[PDB]
């Protein structure tokens, strides 16, 4: 079995709520377990990024 | 190169995948950086990745 | 939740080379794809770019479009018009589930040259006063390209309440005549000093006013 | 190695833009990591840029970094100044093991309208002569903004050696004013045709000439 534990990754200034309805939990979403990180709606642009 | 010897030869080489483009173009100029490598048999191209390590 | 915004005519002589833009308020323009849509008059739209810059099958490789990220703006872009251009066009973009139209743009080739509206407000009848009724007539005639910007004012302040206003009619010149009303109520009428009837018509306004007794 | 080289005195109008450069004598600009520090008098340096482009957390987008290979320079550039970027500016770059800095710049935000400074070069008193001594004064006074460069010239040619130059401190009139004194001996005193001091100031000379007797 496998137990789970939290990354503690913090994201500023992005979209981390992508989603579809593919993965459908009673509406468009996503793994569970990730983050579908897209650009900012304001500035269409993925700055560079370092999480460790 | 060319192996004039009677046993083959260990070629070794390194691509450098440099902290960030910045520094990628600082050394090794601007533009798009591309490595190939040939042989009889082997046959292989890089270009270099940099990113935070 | 944002909106889009378009010219309301883009006016330019055969062969020549239309562009019209379409900004969005809110929200890059670059983060989704804007459609444009073309609807000849009196009948159903049909599309003419996807995808920003995609046209579908049986468009004229005229129609281009773009996207300018500095004025947050797009841009349909048509070479060597033709009269089967003329038509309304409305560009489309889309944000979480809500799906943006613009405005319209009203794209006219010219077959004759430009004319100045010929403006005529009349204040409500007497005997209108005499039913607790109150109507303002702005008459607009003689314009091309025919598209009009009415907007009301009572004695200094803008008034969308009571207004119906007419979509612009081919004369019988071949130029563009529309009306507006301006539904009141003897009191309001009988209150202010001052009502307008201001047209718009290529940037360049026009001001017409009455006032009771 | 080599030395970069930005301008002394820089000025502008507050919500205006300015530029500092830093021109590289020897090796490309593009070849290393540049910097930039400012020193707000009476503190230490403080860095608003490095890697030649970055901002670190906490220093306003006024603030950018540039490039230019085909001019070999480094420019700072500061948008809509306010009265707190008033300070010394420095650029910094890098070679071998060796660590090169600008020779800095004064970015002076105008309060009050430019004024050229005034001259007034006094010869050696006959009492110092007799001394065995001879020394040069060039008062400089009422300027704004407060950065000068002053050049003595022996009769038709520069003369570095015994010069000492005051920093300039303000007035009583929110003007600035300076000292320059040249250190000399009475034989290479009357050795030469004419003495000079050479006031510059925003791109302008001011040139005095002294002579014995």
């Amino acid at each position: 079995g496998i137990d789970k534990e939290a990354m503690g990754f913090t994201y500023s200034g992005i979209r981390t709520n992508g989603a579809t309805s593919a993965c459908r939990r009673s509406g468009s979403s996503f793994y569970a377990e990730m983050k579908w990180l897209l650009s900012n709606t304001d500035n269409a642009a993925f700055p560079q990024m370092t999480k460790s | 190169y060319k192996n004039t010897r009677k046993s083959p030869a260990l070629i070794v080489w390194g691509i450098h995948h440099s902290v960030s483009t910045a520094e990628q173009t600082k050394l090794y100029g601007s533009g798009n950086k591309l490595v190939t490598v040939g042989s009889s048999n082997y046959q292989q191209s890089f270009v270099p990745s940099p990113g935070a390590r | 939740n944002f909106m889009l915004t378009q010219p309301h005519s883009v006016s330019e002589s055969p062969g020549k080379t239309v562009t019209i833009s379409c900004t969005r308020s809110s929200g890059s323009i670059a983060s989704n794809y804007v459609q444009w849509y073309q609807q000849r008059p009196g009948s159903s739209p049909t599309t003419v770019i996807y995808e920003d810059n995609q046209r579908p099958s049986g468009v004229p490789d005229r129609f281009s479009g773009s996207i300018d990220s500095s004025s947050n703006s797009a841009s349909l872009t048509i070479s060597g018009l033709k009269t089967e251009d003329e038509a309304d066009y409305y560009c489309q973009s889309y944000d979480s589930s809500n799906v943006v139209f613009g405005g319209g743009t009203k794209l006219t080739v010219l077959g004759q040259p430009k004319a100045a509206p010929s403006v005529t407000l009349f204040p409500p009848s007497s005997e209108e006063l005499q039913a607790n009724k109150a109507t303002l007539v702005c008459l607009i005639s003689d314009f091309y390209p025919g598209a009009v910007t009415v907007a009301w004012k009572a004695d200094s302040s803008p008034v969308k309440a009571g207004v119906e206003t007419t979509t612009p009619s081919k004369q019988s010149n071949n130029k563009y005549a529309a009306s507006s009303y301006l539904s009141l109520t003897p009191e309001q009428w009988k209150s202010h000093r001052s009502y307008s009837c201001q047209v718009t018509h290529e940037g360049s306004t026009v001001e017409k006013t009455v006032a009771p007794t």
